[PDB]
């Protein structure tokens, strides 16, 4: 089975948020999706097992 | 070789901008100048006319212009700061939403 | 007392695509078709942000209001008793810049005018080209007049007329003039800085033909000192708001002309 | 009597690309400085 | 000369250009010269801002340069002949050269451009562009070349020349008939009369040299 | 002279017609016919050439 996120974040604001923060914009992004993911991963097996 | 803008005219020789707050699509929306549809116009509100967006500064522009040549009213309300070119930049949110219109560049 | 003038920076921005057969036939017919494609943006781009300079401009410049023969917004010029025409708004040029330098304190450094209204005021003689002084004009003014000023055509707007105002640079962060333009290109990575703004490229998913764009982003902001005759006395002041902003500087001074009709 | 009647030409020479653009005149109208923040604030 | 006058667009305003040129009388002097500098001002701004291009020369006929002559703004000084090129009449404040033209039957003033930007940037009202390909010539700036025949009777030389040209009109210039086309014909003269974005005319009406 | 626009002169109320021919090519009516010649006109094998002279 599967499992999947999307970002979409706009051009402008990622040269903002370069200028203003000094954060790429792009990394603390995609940073999160893949931590959203592979922490609901591991919440669905802790789950299974007191589901079971 | 020409470089046009999104109606096919030359760049250089309609004076109007189009990548920016007056767009494209938009100007199917903004109301053009006639000899009744400028005593309409409020403070606020924009208008075209050869395809060059104005936005009124004035409430009831016009209203002391005699001029009966409806470029020549247009002229003068520049002039007398009834009317301002809307000719500008956009806000930035213009072309986030993805519900975006982009001017065009032809050649 | 110390004030600011704030404005964030707004964007302009434009789209072409060429298909691929389209690109193909710029090659087989001599041109460049990458490099075609990418200056027609730039250019196209370029264009419009004179155009946005020159019409704000306009719209932000005072008006040249005289009891005696300008309380119209305009100078009204003939063709009868020849020199007389031009002469006479080469003197509204000088009151202009006069009434800038009484009332902003600067020196109301170039004179741009509509083509028309270029041709009228150098008609009056007192203005020249020569070739020599081409130095100062950077290879842009029509020519110059005897008061120093260089000579500019706009061609672009719908007006017909002639402005006077400032661009001063003492330096480091002692720049003032009316509109600063003032790009923004910080966190962008560009390939020769200059250029200002972006490429972007996407390709259809559908047809796959290319597409392109351009991003530029800037101020465009108003001169301290000047603050709409709404708030009168303010402590921070948007540098932006055309419509409150409109008319009302002393950075620079418009004059329109009127002159008689071009058969068409 | 061969003539410029039974000649053909493969392709014409082109000669001259024009390219017609607006000669662009602001950088000796507005006094800048580049901004580095998506907010500039000029102070007097 | 005779291309670029049927070219040029006629200059033509309702204060004093109207019927496509301007009547200067002797009367108040310097204003019969000052009245047409400024035609010439106006036309070349006019010429800028419809083709974007300079209207980088002038050219009159011998009168009308001695009429434009007369509002002063227009010097020879020979120490600045280095700019006319050894033809011009002189120069004006405006920048251009001027230049006669002393043959056509018409008595005017055209304003127009001629530029060179690099390699196929070349652009201006009317190319000339000679064909010479092809033929060996003795002297390659010469353009066109000669041919020595003899007649079969008498023993006489016979010698002629030939020479041929392009004479294309520019770039966005279009006849008022397609007013819009992909192919547009460059010559054909008779079409394109009247129409050029890169050249102004505008005749002057004077009084007659008595004979 | 070559004829751009039937009945040149239908508008000019010129009486010397010399002025009124200046008018015509002003006011693009007839146009000046100073013209090359068609490449053919001289491989006819019967053709006139212009005489030099001095």
């Amino acid at each position: 089975k599967s499992r999947q996120l999307k970002a979409a974040y706009s051009i402008e604001l990622a040269q903002d948020l370069r200028a203003v923060h000094g954060m790429d914009a792009d990394a603390e992004l995609s940073g999160i999706l893949a931590t959203e993911i592979m922490l609901e991963i591991n919440r669905e097996v802790v789950d299974w097992i007191n589901y079971s | 070789i020409k470089y046009l803008n999104p109606d096919n005219e030359f760049t250089f020789k309609t004076g109007a901008t189009y990548a920016g707050e007056a767009g494209y699509v938009d100007r199917e929306q903004i109301t053009e100048l006639t000899e009744e549809s400028k005593l309409t116009l409020n403070k606020g509100d924009l208008f075209k006319y050869n395809n060059i967006v104005y936005k009124v500064l004035e409430d009831t522009p016009f209203a002391t212009i005699e001029e009966s040549d409806l470029e020549l009213a247009l002229q003068i309300a520049i002039v007398l700061l009834k009317v301002r070119l809307f000719s500008d930049a956009a806000s930035t949110s213009k072309f986030e939403s993805s519900d975006s219109e982009i001017a065009d560049a032809r050649f | 007392q110390i004030n600011k003038w704030q404005t964030a920076v707004k964007s302009r921005k434009l789209k072409t695509g060429i298909t691929v057969e389209l690109a193909q036939d710029l090659e087989a017919n001599g041109f460049d078709a990458p490099n075609f494609l990418e200056d027609l943006l730039a250019t196209e781009m370029a264009d419009e942000i004179n155009k946005d300079i020159l019409q704000s401009l306009i719209t932000v410049s005072k008006r040249y209001k005289v009891t005696g023969i300008t309380d119209s917004g305009f100078i009204d010029l003939s063709y009868a008793s020849a020199p007389e025409a031009g002469r006479s708004l080469y003197r509204m040029v000088c009151e202009m810049v006069s009434h800038i330098q009484k009332e902003s304190t600067y020196t109301a450094t170039f004179c741009v005018a509509s083509a028309r209204a270029a041709a009228i005021l150098a008609a009056s003689g007192w203005l020249k080209h020569k070739p020599e002084d081409d130095k100062y004009l950077s290879q842009n003014a029509y020519g110059f007049l005897a008061n120093g000023l260089p000579l500019y055509c706009d061609t672009n707007s719908p007006l017909d007329y002639v402005i006077v105002g400032v661009v001063e640079n003492i330096g480091e962060k002692e720049i003032v003039g009316s509109i600063f333009y003032a790009p923004y290109t910080e966190g962008l990575d560009l390939d020769d800085p200059e250029h200002v703004g972006a490429f972007k490229v996407v390709v259809d998913p559908e047809s796959l033909q290319p597409s392109i764009g351009l991003l530029v982003r800037y101020a465009l902001s108003a001169n301290p000192y000047t603050v709409a005759k709404d708030e009168k006395e303010a402590r921070i002041i948007d540098g932006g708001d055309m419509d409150k902003m409109a008319g009302r500087s002393d950075l620079s001074v418009l004059l329109g002309v009127k002159l008689p009709k071009i058969i068409i | 009597s061969t003539t410029t009647n039974s000649n053909s030409i493969g392709r014409p020479n082109l000669v001259a690309l024009t390219r017609a653009t607006t000669k662009l005149i602001y950088s000796d109208i507005v006094a800048t400085q580049r901004t580095n923040q998506p907010v500039a604030a000029f102070y007097g």
